[PDB]
DNA sequence: CTGCATCCGAGAGCTGAGGGAACCCAACCAT
DNA sequence: ATGGTTGGGTATAATGGGAGTCGTCTCGGATGCAG
C-alpha cells in the first residue's frame, strides 16, 4: 500500500516456548514494570 | 532453617558445607513462596494439540 | 533397582505356589464367602455390592485409602446383628482374604501366558497387567464344583484380556475390535496366498480368498485404514539435524498475500 | 572426628547447503 | 430402521524375560583410605 512497516510484536516461537515450559509444570509469567502480569496471548487462553 | 543455622556453627568444615547446601534450597523455597510439595505432581498438564500436531 | 521386570518377577517369586488341597480350599472359601455376602444382603435388606465393598475395605485395611465414615457406620450396623446369623459376615471376610491369596498365588501363570505376546505394540509389563485383570475376572468366575483345575479356566480369561488390550491400545488411531480382527485375517490370508503363489498376491486374489462380500476395492480400503502414522521426528539424512516435520508446510493459517 | 583421593556419572564436542500373530455371539447407541 | 460398535464368553493342563556391548573427554558429588 506504499506505507512504512509497523512495529513488531511477540514472535510465535516464544509463545511456543512458554507453552512447552507450562507442559513441564513450570509457571512462566511475563511482567511489566510494576511486577503485574502481562498477557501475551491476547486473552485467548484465559478462562 | 533455624536448625541448619545452628548446625552452621560446627568447627567441622564439611558439616558447615553440608548445612550451607541444605540452607540454599531451604531459603530458595522460603523466599520464592513456592511450596515443596508442588515438586510432586497430582495433575499433569497437557500441551495444546497444535504444538503436537 | 532398575529393570522393573526383574523386580516384578522377584516379588511374584517371593509368593509360593499352591497344591491341590490349598487351591480347592481357597476356591471353596471364595464361593462360600460370596454366598455369605448374599445371605447377609438378604438379612439386612441392603445392596450386596456395597457390603462386599465394606468387607474388601476392612480386609485391605487402613493402609489402602465410599469413605471411612460410611464404611464405619455400616460396619457397626452389622456388628449389631445377633449370633447364628452373624457367621455369614466372618465367612465373607475369610472369603475375601481367600480371594486375595488365590490371586497372589496364581499371578505367575499370567506371566507365563503373557511372555509369548511381546512385539505386538504393547510392552511386557502392560501385557502382564492386563493378564492380571483377566486373572481377577477368572478368580471371580471360577467354579470349583466342576473338579477342574483353576489354570484351565484362568487361561481363557487371561488370553481374552490380553487380546482385548492389544486390539484396544496398540494403535494411535483406535480401530474397533471387529475391524482389527478383519485386518489380522486379511494379513494372514495374504501371507498364506504369498506362501502358495511364491510372490506377493494381488488385491483381487486376496478378495477371492476372503470369501463372499469381498472385492479388491474393499481390500484396498482396509489396507488404507490399517496404515499407521509416522513420526514427525523421523531423522532424515545421516547427520542428527533434519527431522521429517521440518519438511511439512502449514496450510491452515492465511499467508501474507492471502491476508492482504 | 577431619582431610584428600580415586571413582562414577552426567553433559559436551563450528556454521551453511542438501537430505525424505482367535473366534464367536448378542444387545445398543449413532446416523 | 439399519450397520457399526461394544461387552461377555469359551472349563484337560498350563505357574519367574530377553536383547546386548564393550575404539571420548572433562568436571563436580561421593564412598573409601589414611591420619
Amino acid at each position: 500500500k506504499g506505507e512504512d512497516v509497523p512495529e513488531p510484536s511477540v514472535p510465535e516461537s516464544f509463545r511456543v516456548l512458554v507453552k512447552e515450559l507450562q507442559a513441564l509444570a513450570l509457571d512462566v509469567q511475563t511482567l511489566d514494570e510494576k511486577d503485574n502480569p502481562v498477557d501475551i496471548f491476547e486473552g485467548l487462553a484465559s478462562k | 532453617e533455624k536448625e541448619l543455622l545452628e548446625e552452621m556453627k560446627h568447627p567441622s568444615r564439611a558439616r558447615r558445607a553440608k548445612a550451607r547446601k541444605r540452607l540454599e534450597v531451604v531459603r530458595a523455597f522460603l523466599d520464592s513462596g513456592n511450596r515443596p510439595e508442588w515438586m510432586i505432581l497430582e495433575a499433569v498438564p497437557v500441551l495444546p494439540p497444535d504444538l503436537r500436531p | 533397582t532398575s529393570d522393573p521386570v526383574r523386580q516384578y518377577l522377584h516379588e511374584i517369586g517371593q509368593v509360593p505356589l499352591l497344591t491341590l488341597e490349598e487351591e480347592v480350599e481357597l476356591a471353596r472359601k471364595v464361593e462360600e464367602g460370596m454366598e455369605a455376602i448374599k445371605k447377609l444382603s438378604e438379612i439386612t435388606g441392603l445392596d450386596p455390592d456395597l457390603i462386599r465393598e465394606v468387607v474388601r475395605a476392612k480386609i485391605l485395611g487402613s493402609a489402602r485409602v465410599l469413605d471411612p465414615k460410611t464404611v464405619e457406620e455400616i460396619d457397626q450396623k452389622l456388628k449389631s446383628l445377633p449370633k447364628e446369623h452373624k457367621r455369614y459376615l466372618h465367612i465373607a471376610r475369610e472369603g475375601e482374604a481367600a480371594r486375595q491369596h488365590l490371586i497372589e498365588a496364581n499371578l505367575r501363570l499370567v506371566v507365563s501366558i503373557a511372555k509369548k505376546y511381546t512385539g505386538r505394540g504393547l510392552s511386557f509389563l502392560d501385557l502382564i497387567q492386563e493378564g492380571n485383570q483377566g486373572l481377577i475376572r477368572a478368580v471371580e468366575k471360577f467354579e470349583y464344583k466342576r473338579r477342574f483345575k483353576f489354570s484351565t479356566y484362568a487361561t481363557w480369561w487371561i488370553r481374552q484380556a490380553i487380546n482385548r488390550a492389544i486390539a484396544d491400545q496398540a494403535r494411535t488411531i483406535r480401530i474397533p475390535v471387529h475391524m482389527v480382527e478383519t485386518i489380522n485375517k486379511l494379513s494372514r490370508t495374504a501371507r498364506q496366498l504369498q506362501q502358495e503363489l511364491g510372490r506377493e498376491p494381488t488385491y483381487e486374489e486376496i478378495a477371492e480368498a476372503m470369501g463372499p462380500g469381498w472385492d479388491a476395492k474393499r481390500v484396498e480400503e482396509t489396507l488404507k485404514i490399517a496404515q499407521e502414522p509416522v513420526s514427525l521426528e523421523t531423522p532424515i539424512g545421516d547427520e542428527k539435524d533434519s527431522f521429517y516435520g521440518d519438511f511439512i508446510p502449514d496450510e491452515h493459517l492465511p499467508s501474507p498475500v492471502d491476508a492482504a
